């Protein structure tokens, strides 16, 4: 999603908080956003 | 001697005015219906824990308790405060007093400030350097123990001082019964009536009953299943696993080499079977900048 | 002095490896020796600490090496002009902080 | 008492003095060219003087010119994590002018002090008067410093022959929080008259807005100062000038 | 350890499972396994050549079971998918139930658990 | 960029006590540790203990206990070694020393008392 | 959402507008994406 | 190949038993050695005994 990782375990190690806040919500960002994707996908599937 | 904290022990996280909404918030509070230690007032003052703070209440008809002494050593090495009240000023003081040997009363002085029936209860505590007195006097018909009963606890005055108190110490007075329930970090389902009088409060994170009262925001709960939070089997241990390395690497060989090549022949010097600490990296002060881009510069040894 | 060629006529170069024998806990534990110099004509100027950390103009020809019960420093390249006032220090933990033994000489004949 | 003043703390024993029952008009700052950086991301600088605070603690130490950025939210270093921690969350104003001529002797200003070892990060507004000698090797240090044993309590000398890097900076954390405590410091704006059953924009202790302002029965307690409703905006208000 | 998850570091790839042994064979330069969604299916251990598995062990959200408050205060908790060793206790194939009585008699269900379970609130 | 004054030539009686100044001022002096060593004429050197200047701390040693106490005056911070009641052993020049290592660096490295101070001498003979 | 203050008038009596824009922005996206989820959830909704 | 300064040697021994052409069937080279060079390679020739 832009972020240097995936694995969120190699992020926490790998980041201090103050720019792994930047990756993390860039991370929460593309993470949710393919959630809603998901939900409002199965949801409108749940109307099908 | 073990008592049921039944009801007592809720305050304002703030003084916001709030109605007819439940208001959840994270605070200290001791848990309701817990199990919080009975105290009497014959010929008992042991240091308590004030982790981060305890409920005061008193069955009092003659004014007998009248202070207290909160800190970390509480013995004029840290900033202590003490309380007298002699029937006419209100006397909050953390100065360098003469404390007796027993401390009691009678029958870095940097805070620049120098001047039953009845149930009364203090919470003298501090949350960000913020004093606050607690306070509140309730008349009652009851004798045994502490009554079953909501009241809300409110601030009156916040004063700068701001100290540690970890552990704990009641004053008594010399020629106290009280209850100590050991606060946590815990998220607290928060009621206000339309008077702005907190009625009631849950410990949501105690029984199944508070999980689903804090969860489904709501005093009461309609019959059904309800999802509340998620069970992890926590690791009891770390176990570290690392291929069976005997070398030093030569880190320090391409810091303390004899030459170094230019930009415009720069080695890649590959680098296998070793073992990095960092540690006599970060242990060497030498390092003008440090930008380090892709890893954290502290979290890498 | 600790036991070393102690107080010895010493040309410049003599390949002397003038020890300073100490203890597992300045042997071992206190590898940080340091030499103080009080020179000949003006105030203590060492120039010689950590063993063979050298500051400019020190060549690594004192070399430190710690060997059993033995310390080291040497010289080399046999001269005429290196007379001069040479101590070992080491920290000698249950003792004081850092102590010396009986003063080790370099001179000519 | 905080710009003018004749004595500046250190960061080990920095001055956390409330401010309160005062009026803060920042124009006067605005007006000193005295400032050579004015850095936060809380508030802004100059749109400032609308805004009536919570309550303000004026935090005077002494620090680095290359250490300014250390103020600020998420930054690490020395002083940063064993003086003076700031919060991620941190609201206020950090205000770093020139003390070339003010915070220096010739001889060395001397009472400035700074620890420099510790064996845990620091708490946000924490007050750390440590004595203990920090224990560097794994010997037990009684008393006695020398090899394992350094004091962490480290000082400044301040000098004006001293260089430009090295002269004396002052910085200080006006740390303007915005909390629950009641507003005391408003700007130096006069009052008007209040209007009923008709839309105004008010700004009521720095909150802006349109609405009307009608009389209420609710009985705020001494110390309570606004109604929320469920959005958290203000709902109602007690009047500062009339109860 | 076997059959425990804790915290572990197997050349720096990190997390939370247990580590049981397996027949996966790997060849000799390769090392880490993966799985459909490419996380870590399998490690070898790098001191002793063995093929390990890992797999986080039981874990999920925790539902409660609870009549109204204007009917009882008596409380339930239910542990979905959980065996009853990591956690009156009834395990079935929803999951480690406890609080609850089982029951050979049926019922009506009035709160669903799952896997054919339902609680109800009577003498 | 260590400078360096101390007192001068002296004979005093035996019993008596010196108000002795060891001053240093006008540098960092802050990442040094300014100890104290003495020598005997012709012999080897010898560390009576060490002064912090590094806010406030005190620690002796053994050969002179009883005998010397410390203080230091933190404003333009001067060193002492008061020696009061002084006996027949404190005959020499005395000097002090200067911790040289980097204070605000981690390791606690070794001493370096690159630059040795002018002269301290209190002969007791009648 | 990241932003420092929930409250517009508060995050806009505060911030000067340069940085205001990367604020605001921060709080309008947060604002658009719950908005988003809101009318996309009401669009379902309504759907059903 | 050389990808990265990695030089990676890739071995594989199979009989045949075939006349025409080359067989069908499947071959993956495994990865044996791996090596820090940092080259480039573009020309192979082959030398025979
Ligand atoms: C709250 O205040 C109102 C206003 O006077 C009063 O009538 C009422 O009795 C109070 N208590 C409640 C609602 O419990
Ligand atoms: C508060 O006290 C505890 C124990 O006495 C200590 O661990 C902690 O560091 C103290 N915090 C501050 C800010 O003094
Ligand atoms: C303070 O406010 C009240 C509001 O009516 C008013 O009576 C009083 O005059 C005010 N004080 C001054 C100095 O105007
Ligand atoms: C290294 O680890 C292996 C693990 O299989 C062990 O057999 C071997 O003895 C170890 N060697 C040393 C020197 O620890
Ligand atoms: C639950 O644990 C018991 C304990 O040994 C075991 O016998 C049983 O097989 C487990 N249940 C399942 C479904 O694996
Ligand atoms: C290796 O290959 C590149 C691309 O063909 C070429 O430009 C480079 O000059 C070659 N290396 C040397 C040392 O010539």
């Amino acid at each position: 999603f832009g972020a240097i990782s995936s694995v969120l375990n190699d992020i926490l190690s790998r980041l201090d908080p103050p720019e792994a806040e930047v990756q993390i919500d860039r991370l929460i960002t593309g993470r949710l956003q393919s959630l809603q994707t998901y939900v409002t996908q199965q949801l409108i599937r749940a109307a099908e | 001697a073990y008592t049921n904290s039944f009801t007592r022990g809720v305050y304002y996280p703030d003084k916001v005015f709030r109605s007819s909404v439940l208001h959840s918030t994270q605070d200290l509070f001791l848990p309701f219906f817990s199990n919080v230690t009975w105290f009497h007032a014959i010929h008992d003052n042991p240091v308590l824990p004030f982790n981060d703070g305890v409920y005061f209440a008193s069955t009092e008809k003659s004014n007998i308790i009248r202070g207290w002494i909160f800190g970390t050593t509480l013995d004029s090495k840290t900033q202590s405060l003490l309380i007298v009240n002699n029937a006419t000023n209100v006397v909050i003081k953390v100065c360098e007093f003469q404390f007796c040997n027993d401390p009691f009363l009678g029958v870095n002085c940097t805070f620049e400030y120098v001047s039953f029936k009845n149930l009364r209860e203090f919470v003298f505590k501090n949350i960000d350097g913020y004093f606050k007195i607690y306070s509140k006097h309730t008349p009652i018909n009851l004798v045994r123990d502490l009554p079953q009963g909501f009241s809300a606890l409110e601030p009156l005055v916040d004063l700068p001082i701001g100290i540690n108190i970890t552990r704990f110490q009641t004053l008594l007075a010399l020629h106290a019964a009280y209850y100590v329930g050991y606060l946590q970090p815990r998220t607290f389902l928060l009621k206000y009536n339309e008077n702005g009088t907190i009625t009631d409060a849950v410990d949501c994170a105690l029984d199944p009953l508070s999980e689903t009262k804090c969860t489904l925001k709501s005093f009461t709960v309609e019959k059904g299943i309800y999802q509340t939070s998620n069970f992890r089997v926590q690791p009891t241990e770390s176990i570290v696993r690392f291929p069976n390395i005997t070398n030093l690497c030569p880190f320090g060989e391409v810091f303390n080499a004899t030459r170094f090549a230019s930009v415009y022949a720069w080695n890649r010097k590959r680098i296998s079977n070793c073992v990095a600490d960092y540690s006599v990296l970060y242990n060497s002060a030498s390092f003008s900048t440090f930008k380090c881009y892709g890893v954290s510069p502290t979290k890498l040894n | 002095v600790l036991t070393q060629p102690p107080s010895v006529s010493g040309a410049p170069g003599q390949r002397v490896t003038i020890s300073c024998t100490g203890s597992s806990s300045n042997i071992g534990a206190g590898y940080d020796v340091h030499w103080y110099h009080q020179l000949p004509g003006t105030a203590p100027k060492f120039l010689i600490y950590g063993n063979s950390n050298r500051p400019s103009g020190v060549p690594d020809r004192f070399s430190g090496s710690k060997s059993g019960t033995s310390a080291s420093l040497a010289i080399t390249r046999l001269q005429a002009e290196d007379e001069a006032d040479y101590y070992c220090q080491s920290y000698d933990s249950s003792l004081s902080g850092w102590v010396f033994g009986g003063g080790t000489k370099l001179t000519v004949l | 008492e905080v710009f003018n003043a004749t004595r500046f703390a250190s960061v080990y024993a920095w001055n956390r003095k409330r401010i309160s029952n005062c009026v803060a008009d920042y124009s006067v700052l605005y007006n000193s060219a005295s400032f050579s950086t004015f850095k936060c991301y809380g508030v802004s600088p100059t749109k400032l003087n609308d805004l009536c605070f919570t309550n303000v603690y004026a935090d005077s130490f002494v620090i680095r010119g290359d250490e300014v950025r250390q103020i600020a939210p998420g930054q690490t270093g020395k002083i940063a994590d064993y003086n003076y921690k700031l919060p991620d969350d941190f609201t206020g104003c950090v205000i770093a002018w020139n003390s070339n001529n003010l915070d220096s002797k010739v001889g060395g200003n001397y009472n400035y002090l700074y620890r420099l070892f510790r064996k845990s990060n620091l708490k946000p507004f924490e007050r750390d008067i440590s004595t203990e000698i920090y224990q560097a090797g794994s010997t037990p240090c009684n008393g006695v410093e020398g090899f394992n044993c350094y004091f962490p309590l480290q000082s400044y000398g301040f000098q004006p022959t001293n260089g430009v890097g090295y002269q004396p900076y002052r910085v200080v954390v006006l740390s303007f929080e915005l909390l629950h405590a009641p507003a005391t410091v408003c700007g130096p704006k006069k009052s008007t008259n209040l209007v009923k059953n008709k839309c105004v924009n008010f700004n009521f202790n720095g909150l802006t807005g349109t609405g009307v302002l009608t009389e209420s029965n609710k009985k705020f307690l001494p110390f309570q100062q606004f109604g929320r409703d469920i959005a958290d905006t203000t709902d109602a208000v007690r009047d500062p000038q009339t109860l | 350890v076997k059959n425990k998850c804790v915290n572990f570091n197997f050349n720096g790839l990190t997390g939370t499972g247990v580590l049981t042994e397996s027949n996966k064979k790997f060849l000799p330069f390769q090392q880490f396994g993966r799985d459909i969604a490419d996380t870590t299916d399998a490690v070898r251990d790098p001191q002793t050549l063995e093929i390990l598995d890992i797999t986080p062990c039981s874990f999920g959200g925790v539902s409660v079971i609870t009549p109204g408050t204007n009917t009882s205060n008596q409380v339930a908790v239910l542990y979905q998918d959980v065996n009853c060793t990591e956690v009156n206790v009834f395990q079935t194939r929803a999951g480690c139930l406890i609080g609850a009585e089982h029951v050979n008699n049926s019922y009506e269900c009035d709160i669903p658990i799952g896997a054919g379970i339902c609680a109800s609130y009577q003498t | 960029q260590v400078q360096l004054v101390q007192s001068g030539a002296e004979v005093k009686k035996a019993g008596a006590s010196v108000k002795v100044s060891c001053k240093a001022s006008g540098y960092t002096f802050t990442s040094y540790d300014i100890n104290w060593v003495r020598q005997a004429s012709g012999q080897g050197l010898e560390w009576m203990g060490w002064m912090n200047p590094i806010s406030g701390n005190t620690g002796y040693a053994q050969k002179f206990q009883g005998r010397v106490t410390m203080t230091r005056n933190t404003s333009i911070t001067t060193a002492y070694m008061e020696l009061s009641s002084l006996r027949s052993e404190d005959t020499a020049v005395y000097f002090c020393a200067r911790g040289g290592r980097y204070c605000s660096s981690t390791t606690c490295y070794s001493g370096v008392g690159m630059d040795v101070w002018g002269q301290g001498t209190t002969v007791t003979v009648p």
